[PDB]
RNA sequence: ACUCUGGUUUCUCUUCAGAUCGCAUAAAUCUUUCGCACUAAAGAUUUCCGUGGAGAGGAACAACUCUGAGUCCAAUUUUUUGAGGCCUUGCUUUGGCAAGGCUA
């Protein structure tokens, strides 16, 4: 009634490999760490790949939650209890 | 509150112009109090793209730039309170 | 908000502020209108598919969403 | 907000005192108002009814957009309709030409 | 048809405060510590009988205590004597300080 | 003695708290000064066998749990003040937490917890906040299920059924006391922030319970706790089937 | 379904066959049933 | 926050019940065991005192408590906007799409 599936999903997420992609079209690939009420995700080992494709590395990365456009869960999430 | 007005205009013919300046032309058939609307029956052309056919569909509510009503529709009535 | 509990489940394809196309399952949504979808799928023009999987959207970037296909068994 | 107060007509006061009370006028004595929109869009017409988020329902619009060939402004016509708000750039009573 | 009450606490306390006279006033089951009813059924298998308890007949016909003649095992020069096995300790542990246990129910433990 | 001997994570969990309510019958707070040299004792034993201070157990860190398994409690002080945010939506439970013991008292003139307890007859946050609900749901529960339980269980929010209401005084509180703290997080939350993982805990148990030490090649893809590496699986107990 | 009244059971056994003979078969449970239902020493 | 079930009590009948069917505890018969069987143990069967479940029928008043079901948010974080306009290339489905460079 008051916080939403969605957000109880990127909770469960932690500690998994998660892909992110900002507004900016930037790609962040990592071991998500800690995620709050909103998107704000703290995510780590980034393999970044930028708009033109160059592709970098990044041990730590914290993501502004208004500045997500997508976030790809991995696929053992499908059987959380909360998605049930 | 103006979009209680929306949520009285259930079941007419109506097209909508999004900020993609995508026009759908459906029956609306849902309208939630954040404008989030529910279009069933739709024709949707997005610009520069040829028009497609579609049953259902649903448009959040942001992404609403106005909308187009019909001619019989007696909103004097339908914006009291 | 009965009018998307009804489309839980079903192939969905959602448009997105950049153009951007998703097919996948419908799974879960909320008041931000965030958006669960599993084994997903993204459409881009030049035709291409790209698999994805488990996606959680925000609602900024969602625009328009449309049935493609019944509930899989 | 310090007024939680559950009889709340300041957003009507906003519509008489306030800057909102521009298109209060156009609702009480009804006449022609521009609007100029977000996509580079003029829009003309008489609006009904609005709120404190200035989306409104206008009646006989007529809207116009340039289109580049070199800009030239096309015109349609709408009967009545419904815009959003937050989707406008300045909102204008039509001068007194006399 | 009368079968079946619903009572409220008030009149319940009232009720056991009236019956106190009957009543043993314990809080726990530790007080029949090895005087319950495994503790009985054992000392019966086992042909034994507890102090201030029944004392039954012999369960089944079998060897006796001047019946297993002396070897090297059960030898009493072998064994040091410190305290008497009583029969409570047989009870206690029927596994343990008795040979061939049949139907020994093991007691409930502390609570 | 033995678990810190073995270089385990050590946590404290006060069961069956309902003792000092139903049974010894304590004033809240002298169930909080049992509870309070309870935990200073365990310390002491701690510090006489462990030299590094770091196994400090104090409920302020969350080490320490309250439960009372009969009758389904179990709460840290984060679950009980989550349990408050839950209800009155705009506290940060986390904070709230760390004002729940100790001498720390709450002055409601101020709405501001100070470590000087506000004129007399103060108590102390402990007291104030968590042993006296518990106190009171367990008093109605087992004193006034017939006359005042209702009404406070309204006010908890907790709604039984009427065939519910006719249990017995020991089902009947267990029911709601399942009711009110729900599922056991705090023993949860104890457990995944004061005992390591397999994988961050791994190194210490090859440095004690292996033969060849950490340093050996072998060593270390075991304290990595790689499960694309070398075999090794290390068998203690060995269970009989019935047959 | 029809109560007698208890004047006249009195009346019968005051005055005093096989339906008299195959009757008092059951004299052990006459016994039996009044034993049983035996007032207790609060009741006069 | 609006509407439709289910009631409770009582009398009788049918079936299942190894469930402390019973927070109590009788009797008979048969077998075995030893004494030498009220003063003794085991196994089995039976009869009694009298139960729970379900189903069925009768008849007495309560009918929506309860169990359910159908029925106040524009100023960063989401839904009251940084939006739209210019240039090049591949293909133009000659509508423009894709990427990049921009101006705001």
């Amino acid at each position: 009634m008051s916080i939403g599936v969605p957000i109880k999903v990127l909770h469960e997420a932690e500690g998994h490999i998660v892909t992110c992609e900002t507004n900016t079209g930037e790609v962040y690939r990592g071991k998500l760490i800690e995620a709050e009420d909103n998107m704000n995700c703290q995510m780590s080992n980034i393999t970044v790949t930028y708009r033109d494709g160059r592709v970098a590395q990044l041990e730590q990365v914290y993501i502004r939650g208004s500045k997500i456009r997508f976030l790809i869960l991995p696929d053992m999430l499908k059987n959380a209890p909360m998605l049930k | 509150k103006l979009v209680r007005f929306l949520m009285k205009l259930s079941h007419e013919t109506v097209t909508i112009e999004l900020k993609n300046g995508t026009q759908v032309h459906g029956t609306i058939t849902g309208v939630d109090v954040s404008m989030n609307t529910h279009l069933k029956a739709v024709k949707m052309t997005l610009k520069n793209r040829e028009p497609v056919q579609l049953e259902t569909l649903s448009i959040r509510g942001n992404n609403i730039r106005y909308f187009i009503l019909p001619d019989s529709l007696p909103l004097d009535t339908l914006l009291v309170d | 908000s009965s009018k998307m509990l009804q489309h839980i489940d079903y192939r969905m394809r959602c448009i997105l502020q950049d153009g951007r196309i998703f097919i996948g399952t419908f799974k879960a949504f909320d008041k931000h209108m965030n958006l669960i979808l599993c084994d997903c799928d993204e459409f881009r023009k030049r035709e291409e598919k790209r698999v994805l999987g488990l996606v959680l959207l925000r609602g900024e970037n969602l625009v328009s969403m449309t049935v493609e296909g019944p509930p899989p068994k | 907000e310090m007024t939680p107060e559950e009889l709340q007509k300041r957003e009507e006061e906003e519509f008489n005192t306030g800057p909102l009370s521009v298109l209060t006028q156009s609702v009480k004595n009804n006449t022609q108002v521009l609007i100029n929109c977000r996509n580079n869009k003029k829009l003309l017409g008489r609006v009904k009814a609005f709120d404190r988020h200035c989306n409104m329902v206008l009646e006989n619009v007529k809207e116009m957009w340039t289109e580049v060939s070199k800009p030239v402004n096309k015109d349609r016509y709408i009967s009545k309709m419904f815009l959003r708000g937050d989707s406008v750039i300045v909102v204008l009573r039509n001068p007194l030409i006399a | 048809t009368y079968q079946r009450w619903q009572f409220t606490l008030p009149m319940m306390s009232t009720l056991y405060r009236l019956a106190n006279q009957l009543l043993t006033d314990l809080v726990d089951d530790n007080y029949f510590y090895l005087f319950d009813l495994k503790a009985f059924f054992t000392s019966k298998a086992l042909n034994m009988a507890i102090p201030g308890g029944p004392k039954f007949e012999p369960l089944v016909r079998d060897i006796n205590l001047q019946d297993e003649d002396w070897n090297e095992f059960n030898d009493i020069n072998k064994i040091i004597i410190r305290q008497p096995i009583r029969t409570e300790y047989k009870i206690a542990f029927p596994y343990l300080y008795n040979n061939l246990p049949h139907h020994v129910h093991l007691t409930w433990y502390h609570t | 003695k033995h678990a810190v001997q073995e270089r385990l994570a050590v946590t404290v969990c006060i069961n069956k708290i309902d003792r000092l309510i139903l049974e010894l019958k304590l004033p809240p707070t002298d169930a909080y000064y049992k509870l309070r040299h309870i935990v200073d004792e365990v310390n002491g034993l701690i510090s006489m066998y462990s030299t590094d201070e770091n196994l400090i157990l104090s409920p302020l860190l969350g080490n320490v749990c309250f439960s009372s398994s009969q009758y389904s409690i179990c709460f840290t002080l984060g679950s009980f003040a989550k349990i408050y945010a839950d209800t009155f939506g705009d506290i940060n439970y986390q904070e709230f937490a760390k004002r729940l013991w100790g001498d720390i008292y709450f002055n409601p003139k101020t709405r501001k917890f100070t470590k000087k307890a506000p004129t007399s007859s103060s108590q102390r946050s402990f007291v104030e906040f968590i042993l006296e609900p518990l106190y009171k749901i367990l008093a109605q529960v087992v004193g006034d299920v017939d006359t005042s339980l209702p009404r406070t269980l309204d006010e908890l929010g907790i709604h039984l059924t009427k065939e519910e209401l006719k249990l017995n005084i020991r089902p009947l509180l267990r029911l709601v006391c399942k009711k009110f703290f729900g599922e056991f997080t705090g023993f949860v939350d104890m457990c995944v922030q004061h005992i390591p993982s397999p994988k961050v805990g791994a190194k210490p148990k090859i440095e004690h319970t292996y033969t060849g030490g950490v340093d050996s090649d072998l060593g270390e893809a075991m304290s990595d706790c790689d499960p694309d590496g070398p075999l090794m699986c290390h068998t203690t107990k060995m269970y009989s089937t019935d047959d | 379904k029809e109560d007698m009244p208890p004047e006249h059971v009195r009346k019968i056994i005051r005055d005093h066959k096989r339906v008299y003979l195959g009757a008092l078969k059951y004299m052990p449970h006459a016994v039996l049933k009044l034993l049983e239902n035996m007032p207790m020493p609060w009741e006069q």
